[PDB]
């Protein structure tokens, strides 16, 4: 109860949803890797 | 052909007095993060 | 349709590929989306 709304990059997780709510996501992302060619 | 327009996802319809909100959201998160959605896609996408 | 059936009491849970709209959200609550998709144009194949 030290703030009202949190804005940032907070991925939706079960371990975080039981203590704070979230709104409808507007940007879609995921987990990925990046590998160079040469 | 073309490119995606008005990109909006699907959802589960419910009612404002239904107490099954968290119990469904947690199940959806479990399906997403435990590979169930990936398995469903692999079994229902890229047939050829 | 489905929203009318839900509002009339004939149904309580909606599990179908239903999109998300502002008007629908003003009356029917939507859970977390399954997949992120948009709208595309379908054109029949043309022989060379
Ligand atoms: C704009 C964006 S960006 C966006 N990304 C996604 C991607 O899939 C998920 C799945 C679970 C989740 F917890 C969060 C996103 C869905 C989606 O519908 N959207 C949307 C439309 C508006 C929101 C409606 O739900
Ligand atoms: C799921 O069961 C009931 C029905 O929604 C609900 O009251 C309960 O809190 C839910 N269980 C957990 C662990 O949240």
């Amino acid at each position: 109860q030290r703030a009202v709304m949190a804005v940032g990059s907070l991925t939706i997780n079960e371990e975080r949803s039981e203590v704070v709510d979230f709104s409808v996501p507007f940007v879609e992302t995921g987990i990925s890797v990046m590998v160079s060619r040469s | 052909t073309g490119e995606l327009f008005f990109r909006s996802g699907f959802g589960i319809g419910m009612r404002k007095d239904s107490p099954w909100k968290q119990n469904v959201s947690l199940s959806i998160l479990k399906s997403h993060e435990n590979g169930f959605m990936e398995d469903l896609d692999k079994t229902w996408v890229r047939y050829q | 349709g489905m929203m009318g059936e839900l509002l009339s009491g004939q149904a309580d849970m909606i599990v179908a590929p239903l999109t998300i709209n502002n008007e629908r959200a003003q009356y029917i609550e939507f859970s977390k989306p399954f997949k992120y998709q948009g709208l595309t144009i379908l054109v029949k194949k043309e022989i060379p």
